[PDB]
């Protein structure tokens, strides 16, 4: 079991989240668990299938787009179950 | 998914 | 023949907040036998639509059920779960407070 | 993390009233999926989660089949029982049955389970080599050799490593967007004066899953356990939880405790203060 984040960036962009990453690694199965961070308290992010593709064995990448968030949005608290490791990512919306 | 066989005590 | 007394604790599903649509719980767990009487209470009185969940048990055996009902708090209006069973004299009543 | 699979099954006597009262529930964890009712109108295994729902209609004639072949067998466990104790044919009984198993987060087979009790104590229980029976006393010895001699133990095996863990993985990856998400408890803290001497403060968790938590309270950082109250983790009826530990505390101590709270929908664990 490996795995490495090659990437992860975020951004806002009038009330809407967008997100791209990437993680190549040989994870067979994958739980991809988004959560708005409004500073403390948050809530779960659903996105779009199109918006995650997995390559069994190979990768797992992200490009979510057009995401509603509230105005409170603070950080992106990115929960990854790979091959039932469990990693957080965190994202910080850019320009 | 449930056993499918019968068991008796 | 193990009997066990239910423990009960009543409660609501969202913090409570006068005038918003909410869900009064009264969660009996720990009992045995299965058969028991739960009802939510508005006042002092019986309210009729109450739901609850399939039995079901913990590793003890004992039995846990969910009663539930939607409710408006008031900020009058008083709300209690009252639960009768084998375990008991008589019925017992907890009443339900926002700070529980 | 790790997860698991369980069906329960309870059926009680109603002596001169008609026929046991069966009911039986499936869980994935702190979920459940499925039930049976008995007395419902249905007759029918009756989906309880949006997941198991997308089963196909040889899934739900199945396990009505064998949910209602369950339901005869308890018929007769409950004669059976009321035999091996020697009581009236005129009291109320209860039999209770439990079964399924456990994997952990690499999705392999953890442990199995199998077991049923009487009356709310233990009968019988298949021990984890997943071979031998447990009969809890005189009258389940019979039981144990019956099932031995049935091989009982390796229909289970084969079921319990097999089929049940694989349907288990099946349940996970269909319903992963509500089984392997997870629901971080929201917290706050709040304070009531018991006395002019005391105060009580309240560690809340609320409207998390899975149900697994822990709430603990330090002084000065070291773990409290005297003067604490911990209630039982609750359901709130929509699918998460939640659960509060209190301390109480001298007026004017409030700000040396803290409340921790540990569960694997955080980052990492929480610790609040009073103000």
């Amino acid at each position: 079991p490996w795995f490495q984040i090659e990437d992860n960036r975020c951004y806002i962009d009038n009330g809407k989240l967008f997100a791209r990453g990437s993680i190549v690694g040989n994870m067979s199965r994958f739980v991809f668990d988004p959560k708005a961070d409004y500073g403390g308290v948050g809530e779960n992010l659903y996105v779009h299938a199109d918006d995650v593709e997995f390559v069994p064995g190979e990768s797992l990448k992200w490009n979510v787009r057009n995401l509603d968030v509230m105005p409170i949005f603070e950080t992106l608290a990115l929960r990854l179950v790979l091959q039932g490791d469990v990693i957080w990512l965190r994202c910080v919306p850019e320009l | 998914l449930l056993f499918g066989y019968p068991v008796y005590v | 023949m193990i009997q066990r007394t239910p423990k009960i604790q009543v409660y609501s599903r969202h913090p409570a907040e006068n005038g918003k649509s909410n869900f009064l719980n009264c969660y009996v767990s720990g009992f045995h036998p299965s058969d028991i009487e739960v009802d939510l209470l508005k006042n002092g009185e019986r309210i009729e639509k109450v739901e609850h969940s399939d039995l079901s048990f913990s590793k003890d055996w004992s039995f846990y059920l969910l009663y539930y009902t939607e409710f408006t708090p008031t900020e009058k209006d008083e709300y209690a779960c009252r639960v009768n069973h084998v375990t008991l004299s008589q019925p017992k009543i907890v009443k339900w407070d926002r700070d529980m | 993390g790790s997860h698991s699979m369980r069906y329960f099954f309870t059926s009680v006597s109603r002596p001169g009233r008609g026929e046991p009262r069966f009911i039986a529930v499936g869980y994935v964890d702190d979920t459940q999926f499925v039930r049976f009712d008995s007395d419902a109108a249905s007759q029918r295994m009756e989906p309880r989660a949006p997941w198991i729902e997308q089963e196909g209609p040889e899934y739900w004639d199945g396990e009505t089949r064998k949910v209602k072949a369950h339901s005869q067998t308890h018929r007769v466990d409950l004669g059976t029982l009321r035999g091996y104790y020697n009581q009236s044919e005129a009291g109320s009984h209860t039999v209770q049955r439990m079964y399924g198993c456990d994997v952990g987060s690499d999705w392999r087979f953890l442990r199995g389970y199998h077991q049923y009790a009487y009356d709310g104590k233990d009968y019988i229980a298949l021990k984890e080599d997943l071979r031998s029976w447990t009969a809890a006393d005189m009258a389940a010895q019979t039981t144990k050799h019956k099932w031995e001699a049935a091989h009982v133990a390796e229909q289970l095996r084969a079921y319990l490593e097999g089929t049940c863990v694989e349907w288990l993985r099946r349940y996970l990856e269909n319903g992963k967007e509500t089984l392997q998400r997870t629901d971080a408890p929201k917290t706050h803290m709040t304070h009531h004066a018991v006395s002019d001497h005391e105060a009580t403060l309240r560690c809340w968790a609320l409207s998390f899953y899975p149900a697994e938590i822990t709430l603990t309270w330090q002084r000065d950082g070291e773990d409290q356990t005297q003067d604490t109250e911990l209630v039982e983790t609750r359901p709130a009826g929509d699918g998460t939880f939640q659960k509060w530990a209190a301390v109480v505390v001298p007026s004017g101590q409030e700000q040396r405790y803290t409340c921790h709270v540990q569960h694997e929908g955080l980052p990492k664990p929480l610790t609040l203060r009073w103000e």
